[PDB]
């Protein structure tokens, strides 16, 4: 049993958010499907839910742009929310749920959520070498990064070596500075015996403003 | 409105132990109280609904107990995998609709460990678009808890750094946290020594790691 979600997360102002699931793989009786969501870094707001005979309830905070609807003929539910603004970015789960066996016990599964972001504008960051150096060197170790600074809106993701190197990354939580725009950093620990030979990159990908950048960090002697 | 509060807002406990989470509402709710568990980057998952069944799949340590007002999740004997973030949530008016606790995050407690501090002056490229930011790092500490000032020729700075922390590491229960100063090219020229002073309580001094403009 796996739900899966589908639907546009870039928004405008204004724009009529659209979302979808389904689940796949068990017979099911009856059962209530739920939307739920998730502010970046806030608690989870209840949307509204809607069971097989399409009865549906909703947040009464946004009732009037909210509707929810089901297609039984392959365990589909949609979600669409009109005239969006800032404040309806967040990440929205599809939650599916049924009571099953002889003791109706209720059996309960999330999608893994869609970020849906609604902004006016657009503004890329610009990516530099944090670069390993004796100042981030710990026996045998060295560590290196990449400073992403100064963007908008969230979220950018950061890989390394196009996600050949995982273990170790530290990608710290944006920070929002009081001009407007957000900034990180992501950091790894190399061996220090690899900077003369390994090559470093971070792959940048700020889906928002469509824009991938790789950096090259090559390494500083002081 | 009917407010869930949930306590304690933030708890750390080494495997084994038992931990018992508190949710108390406005007025009363009946049976009608839920509970949820999500790790980071991760669905919510259902663990207790109408207070104390449990839901399909979610082992025997997690139960649920109360009604009207006072509710409480206990996990017996957690495991690593238990975690995480824990929110409440009721049941109330007609048509019903649903309110969340604002949650309780449960964090492990591991030994002390000291952070590993790490400075990096400005790129090149950097320096060429017209600012500089200074980058401190503080790598792999326990616990969460830590503190950094920048000191610029011997003269400390405030309202130009920005400070940011990871969640705990999976598999060393550690944190790391990111210190950056950000200045502009004409600022950062004026000065030569750029120093990152860290107090933890795993060090028995202040650790400074420093270099001057221009020699790296």
């Amino acid at each position: 049993v796996q739900v899966q979600q589908w639907g546009a997360g870039l928004l405008k102002p204004s724009e009529t958010l659209s979302l979808t699931c389904a689940v796949y793989g068990g017979s099911f009786s009856g059962y209530y499907w739920s939307w739920i969501r998730q502010p970046p870094g806030k608690g989870l707001e209840w949307i509204g839910e809607i069971n097989h005979r399409g009865s549906t309830n909703y947040n009464p905070s946004l009732k009037s742009r909210v509707s929810i609807s089901v297609d039984t003929s392959k365990n589909q539910v949609s979600l669409k929310l009109s005239s969006v603004t800032a404040t309806d970015t967040a990440v929205y789960y599809c939650a599916f749920a049924y009571l099953w066996g002889s003791y109706r016990r209720r059996a309960d599964y999330w999608g893994q959520g869609t970020l849906v972001t609604v902004v006016s504008r657009r503004l890329p960051p610009s990516v530099f070498p944090l670069a390993p150096s004796s100042k981030s060197t710990s026996g045998g170790t060295a560590a290196l990064g990449c400073l992403v600074k100064d963007y908008f809106p969230e979220p950018v993701t950061v890989s390394w070596n196009s996600g050949a190197l995982t273990s170790g990354v530290h990608t710290f939580p944006a920070v929002l500075q009081s001009s407007g725009l957000y900034s990180l950093s992501s950091v790894v620990t190399v061996p220090s015996s690899s900077l003369g030979t390994q090559t470093y990159i971070c792959n940048v990908n700020h889906k928002p403003s469509n824009t991938k950048v790789d950096k090259r960090v090559e390494p500083k002697s002081c | 409105e009917i407010v869930l509060t949930q306590s304690p807002a933030t708890l750390s406990l080494s495997p084994g132990e038992r931990a018992t989470l508190s949710c108390r509402a406005s007025q009363s709710v009946s049976s009608y109280l839920a509970w949820y568990q999500q790790k980071p980057g991760q669905a919510p998952r259902l663990l207790i609904y109408d207070a104390s069944n449990r839901a399909t799949g979610i082992p025997a340590r997690f139960s649920g107990s109360g009604s009207g007002t006072d509710f409480t999740l206990t996990i017996s004997s957690l495991e690593p995998e238990d975690f995480a973030v824990y929110y409440c949530q009721q049941r109330s008016n007609w048509p019903p609709t649903y309110t969340f606790g604002q949650g309780t995050k449960l964090e492990i407690k591991r030994t002390v460990a000291a952070p590993s501090v790490f400075i990096f002056p400005p790129s090149d490229e950097q320096l060429k678009s017209g600012t500089a930011s200074v980058v401190c790092l503080l790598n792999n500490f326990y616990p969460r808890e830590a503190k950094v000032q920048w000191k610029v020729d011997n003269a400390l700075q405030s309202g130009n750094s920005q400070e940011s922390v990871t969640e705990q590491d999976s598999k060393d229960s550690t944190y790391s946290l990111s210190s950056t100063l950000t200045l502009s090219k004409a600022d950062y020229e004026k000065h030569k020594v750029y120093a990152c002073e860290v107090t933890h309580q795993g060090l028995s001094s202040p650790v400074t790691k420093s270099f001057n403009r221009g020699e790296c």
